[PDB]
């Protein structure tokens, strides 16, 4: 339930071939550019960061919850229909 | 004491058990014993009153509750795993439960245990061959003043010494149900020969009134 | 405007009613431990871990049920603050089976770290624990309920999401244990995101039983799929492989979860 | 009266307690709804 | 949380268990900060500028 | 003042363990259903007036006000009705008083559900009650439909406006039932697990519909506390703490019994003039109990000079709860008697509460091996620093049950472990 990984705005790159290393049964790859996180703080720099690096950036918008009502007691109605079993 | 279910022939959900029709009419006085909804809330008597219609209430009894409320068989269990009134394994025919907390401890419990314990067979909580007694160390009953107590299974018997166990006993395996209340002649919880607080005829009515 | 002042170590936040204390102190990032409370989940407090001390007050409040009223100022870092949790966390592990490394959450377990952030160094602990009976569900959830933690995260989804009512609480004390008290198969839709919920690994996925462990994951983003949903997901890889299937949240498809079909 | 006239209380079975409120659902009002059946 | 516990002491107390759980696979959550330390080795004022 | 002898004019709850009709016809004979009508015509906002000028104060374990407590719901209408609930429950280890106010004078306790039902303005009483006390409940209906025989109840509170029904409900054993609010969910037919309190009872109780959740001794002092004092009760006690209270006694005495007297009187008189001394004399009493259990003890050092006062008691270090005594002498075992009482709450609590689930059963376990001495003397100050990471980190107030038993052993009573640590210590 911990939420400290959101907050930031990594920017991995895309994948390509994983390959089984026929010896040992190892897993290979050619793309070192592959394992290349970067933390950032706000989408603004990020795609001033890769724009000034040509790279074709791809972007998804944060994802915000809603703040919710949770009333405790609506689990206890006379009324309406959220009475809860199991206390 | 185990929590959980173990799908036995003698405790399977198919055994023989049902209401009489004696007992359906007695259960549309209790669901308008509270409102139209919430009718799921009588589950204490209701379950209760299969106990009543016969000990150890099955897996088949607990699910017709179910049947005769529609409400979901788990939270039936819910309350049979929770109280230790019911009875779920095959118990006696007098489920005779003791007091074992400090007051009654204080007053010389154990060797009530003993005594009873010593001339039966059962250590704590198991059945005789007979299945009659069902010995329980239960923990408190409400008498902790009379203070050696027992309870057969909706009786009280208190103020009994080790000497007066043997008294009842004698009389259950082949007789009646001697006289549920103290002994030492202390009425329910007079002061043990002598009474001091009353001693007099009470004020009959409209003593008092404070101008109404 | 609806709104009443609250404070949070000075904070002059204004927020609507029947509003817990989380729901303000999530706003500035005050983010309380949990055990007992989701965030769609009913409101029950059972793990009693969100404690707090309200300013000038000599009892705390369980912040998942207690609502903000005006003018009251939090302490989150309070010695009374802690002390409520060292010593809660130091209860929890007095019944839990040391199986960290068996655990199939190791590094996504949600009480190691609450032990690390917030409980203390050493359990005193030396008396005995007890031990639960594991049961049979079913084939896609394994049952470790000897590390149960009584927390009411999992029969709350059934009966508030899924509608079954069948993993009751059975049993009052250490002595309880949850599950039901027959042998039944909860081989249902959704049955599966009870994995994601149970913050212990007590229950979690025969398939993935012991195939990996988490930090070892290059954890991708995508869609689901073999439904027309197209509600999103996370993946996780192991050296170019596949190894689970896990949900996002996205507020508007399904909610925070997928169904045990693409699973 | 040095009598105890709690006597009454031997004699009961185990059905008298129920047996008395069927006699009582004559003497009582009818009650609320929820508007619901039950929860459902 | 900034050493391991006793190898006998992991194995019976749980919280030493977990830390160990933890210690060797995240370690220590150091905060963030800044030193130039140093010491006068053999060559000397060797230092390090952890970040 | 020097109170303390209650000259029996005064004796509220008469036929306390007697005889004489404890039925319908003769508990009119002792003063009952008299001025009803106007008692109840006259109004609610007058009653709770009343009440609170009574200095009737909680009689279960917090001493909570009435008055405040009942007039949390004088409110205007919201929809749906207003229930009200009675702690029949006994509970304690010590408590018989609701075995016996039950019979011997039900009529009493009839009345409060009536009477304070419209203080504060219902529709229907249901008294839960410990499904052990069979015969005992039995005794209620037997007096509940002598009552509708008697058009007093159903539709006419003695002929008036106010419809009104008094509802048993049985239980099944469980000290937890006895409180508050999880009373309200066993009503409802779960699991005997409590809630948190920014939903009081009477805003939400039973059947989601608000309540007050009353005790047996608030409620059947009700009607011959209203119409015979409010002004005239208050002299009684003390100032904060007056009025009566039905106490109880046990253990190591001569006589045991369920004596009520002018409340707060003297500690020392109560084994003395009523239910006769302790067994040998007073080198004897060894660490009496004022409460029932979820108090702590007192070493007999202050046990002379203790008054009974619900708050003199908290410079005493306890607080008076349901006021069933329990007394020690010299030639015990005390910590295996202590530890019972955490055997007791073992096998007791719901287990939903975190630090109740194993708090208690932990202490059990300790305490346990205290009575052996097999232990070593360092837990001593750790077992203290635990019971206080449980007074206000649980939902019910069996925390604070289950930790002043053991505080206030240890407040005094720390060296008499010492000594079992160095027995055993002999013994490699
Ligand atoms: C664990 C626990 C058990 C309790 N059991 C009872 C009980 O059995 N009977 C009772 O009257 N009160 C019991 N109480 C106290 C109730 O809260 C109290 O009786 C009730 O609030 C009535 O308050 P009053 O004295 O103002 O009427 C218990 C409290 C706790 C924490
Ligand atoms: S739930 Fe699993 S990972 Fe978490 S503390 Fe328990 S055994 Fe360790
Ligand atoms: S199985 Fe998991 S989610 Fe369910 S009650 Fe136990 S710890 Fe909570
Ligand atoms: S303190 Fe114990 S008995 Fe009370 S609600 Fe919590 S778990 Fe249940
Ligand atoms: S303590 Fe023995 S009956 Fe209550
Ligand atoms: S996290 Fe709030 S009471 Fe459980």
């Amino acid at each position: 339930s911990g939420v400290n990984n959101t907050k930031k705005w990594k920017m991995e790159f895309d994948t390509r071939e994983r390959w089984e290393n026929p010896l040992m049964g190892w897993a290979s790859t050619a793309d070192p550019l592959s394992n290349m996180v970067l933390t950032f703080s706000a989408k603004e720099d990020a795609i001033a960061f890769a724009e000034k690096n040509g790279w074709s950036y791809d972007v998804e918008e944060k994802k915000v919850p809603k703040p919710k009502s949770k009333s405790y007691g609506a689990n206890f109605s006379w009324n309406k229909r959220t009475r809860v079993s199991t206390k | 004491a185990l929590f959980v279910h173990r799908d036995t022939p003698e405790n399977n959900p198919d055994t023989p058990f049902d209401f009489t029709p004696e007992n359906y009419k007695r259960i549309e006085a209790i669901v308008k014993n509270y409102p139209e909804g919430h009718q799921a809330a009588a589950v204490l008597p209701v379950l209760d009153l299969a106990q009543r219609q016969n000990g150890w209430l099955p897996i088949s009894a607990m699910n017709k509750v179910a049947e005769v409320l529609q409400v979901p068989p788990m939270r039936v269990y819910e309350v049979a795993t929770f109280y230790t009134m019911y009875n779920r394994k095959p118990v006696g025919k007098y489920h005779i439960q003791v007091c074992t907390t400090t007051p009654c401890m204080l007053r010389d419990s154990d060797s009530i245990l003993e005594t009873l314990q010593r001339k039966l067979g059962i250590k704590v909580g198991e059945t005789t061959p007979d299945k009659l007694f069902t010995l329980i160390e239960v923990e408190c009953l409400g008498a902790c003043v009379n203070a050696p107590m027992v309870q057969i299974n909706d009786n009280y018997y208190e103020d009994l010494t080790p000497k007066d166990i043997e008294e009842i006993i004698d009389e259950l395996k082949a007789g009646k149900v001697p006289k549920p209340g103290p002994r030492s002649g202390r009425f329910c919880c007079e002061p043990a020969g002598g009474l001091t607080s009353l001693t007099e005829p009470p004020k009959g009515p409209g003593f008092g009134v404070q101008a109404g | 405007s609806n709104l009443i002042e609250v404070f949070v170590d000075g904070q002059s936040v204004m927020v609507e009613p029947g509003t817990t204390v989380l729901q303000a102190c999530e706003k500035v990032g005050m983010q309380i431990p949990r055990f007992c409370y989701h965030e769609r989940l009913s409101v029950a407090g059972n793990c009693r871990m969100c404690l707090v001390e309200i300013e000038k007050a000599p009892k705390v409040v369980a912040a998942c049920a207690m609502p903000v009223m005006k003018g009251w100022n939090i302490l989150t870092n309070s010695e009374k603050s802690k002390k409520a949790r060292e010593g809660v966390m130091e209860f929890l592990l007095a019944n839990h089976p040391l199986d960290c490394p068996i655990c199939d959450q190791g590094g996504e377990c949600d009480l190691q770290d609450q032990s690390m952030m917030f409980g203390s160094d050493r359990s005193r602990f030396l008396e005995g624990k007890r031990a639960v009976e594991d049961k049979n569900i079913g084939p896609l959830v394994k049952t470790i309920m000897t590390r149960c933690i009584q927390c009411t995260r999992c029969i709350r989804f059934a009966s508030e999401i899924a509608g079954v009512d069948d993993l009751g609480t059975t049993g009052r004390g250490n002595d309880m244990q949850v599950g039901t008290y027959i042998e039944k198969m909860f081989m249902s839709e959704l049955s599966g995101n009870v994995i994601d919920i149970c913050p212990v690994g007590a229950l979690t996925s025969k398939p993935y039983a012991f195939t990996a462990r988490p930090w070892e994951t290059r954890k991708t983003e995508s869609i689901d799929v073999m439904d027309a949903v197209g509600s999103n997901i996370v993946v996780s890889t192991r050296t170019g492989e596949v190894m689970r299937i896990l949900p996002r949240m996205h507020e508007d498809i399904n909610e925070e979860w997928i169904s045990d079909k693409t699973r | 009266t040095t009598t105890y006239k709690n006597l009454q209380h031997h004699d009961y079975n185990t059905y008298t307690f129920l047996d008395l409120n069927l006699d009582l659902s004559k003497f009582r009002l009818p009650q609320p709804s929820s508007g619901r059946e039950s929860p459902r | 949380k900034v050493s391991p516990p006793k190898r006998a002491e992991m194995k019976t107390s749980m919280e030493s268990l977990i830390h160990h759980f933890k210690l060797y696979t995240e370690g220590y959550q150091v905060p963030p900060g800044a030193t130039y330390t140093a010491i006068e080795a053999p060559k000397g004022e060797f230092g390090v500028y952890l970040v | 003042t020097s109170f303390g002898s209650l000259k029996d004019e005064d004796r509220i709850f008469t036929n306390l363990y007697g005889r004489h009709d404890w039925r319908l016809k003769g508990a009119l004979r002792r003063g009952d259903w008299y001025k009803t009508k106007e008692i109840l015509l006259k109004g609610p906002d007058w009653i709770l007036g009343e009440m609170k000028t009574s200095g009737l104060r909680g009689r279960g374990g917090a001493g909570f006000p009435t008055g405040l407590k009942w007039s949390f719901m004088n409110k205007p209408s919201d929809g749906r009705p207003k229930y009200l609930v009675v702690n029949a429950d006994e509970g304690e280890p010590g408590t018989c008083k609701d075995r016996e106010i039950m019979r011997h004078d039900p009529h009493k306790l009839v009345e409060g559900c009536l009477v304070g039902g419209r203080a504060m303005g219902a529709r229907a009483a249901y008294i839960y009650i410990r499904g052990e006390f069979y015969n005992e409940a039995s005794n209620l209906q037997v007096a509940i439909r002598e009552a509708y025989e008697a058009g007093l109840i159903g539709k006419n509170a003695c002929g008036s406006d106010y419809d009104f029904d008094v509802f048993v409900v049985r239980g099944a054993g469980a000290y937890i039932c006895g409180e508050e609010t999880a009373l309200i969910e066993s009503i409802e037919g779960k699991q005997g697990k409590p809630r948190l309190k920014p939903p009081f009872p009477a805003d939400v109780g039973v059947f989601g519909c608000p309540t007050t959740v009353a005790n047996v001794e608030t409620v059947a002092v009700s009607p011959t506390i209203c119409r015979r004092g409010g002004t005239w009760f208050a002299g009684f006690g003390r100032e904060r703490n007056s009025g009566t209270k039905l106490f109880n006694i046990s253990g190591h005495v001569n006589h045991p019994c369920t004596v009520e007297e002018e409340m707060s009187v003297p500690l020392k008189e109560l084994i003395e003039k009523h239910a006769g001394g302790v067994t040998g004399g007073w080198d004897n009493l060894l660490a009496v109990i004022p409460g029932g259990s979820s108090t702590p003890l007192i070493p007999k050092s202050v046990c002379e000079t203790v008054l009974m006062d619900f708050d003199a008691l908290v410079q005493a270090q306890t607080g008076l709860g349901t006021a069933a005594v329990i007394v020690m002498d010299r030639s015990t075992d005390i910590v295996k008697a202590i530890a019972r009482l955490i055997e007791f709450y073992k096998h007791e609590s719901c287990g939903q509460c975190t630090p109740c689930r194993e708090g208690v059963d932990w202490m059990n376990k300790v305490m346990a091996r205290f009575v052996k001495g097999d232990a070593r003397p360092a837990e001593i100050d750790s077992l203290w620093e635990i019971s206080k990471q449980i007074e206000g980190h649980t939902i019910c107030a069996l925390g604070d049950g289950a930790a002043w038993p053991v505080q206030g052993l240890i407040r005094h009573f720390r060296p008499e472990l010492e000594d079992r640590m160095q027995r055993f210590a002999q013994q490699h």
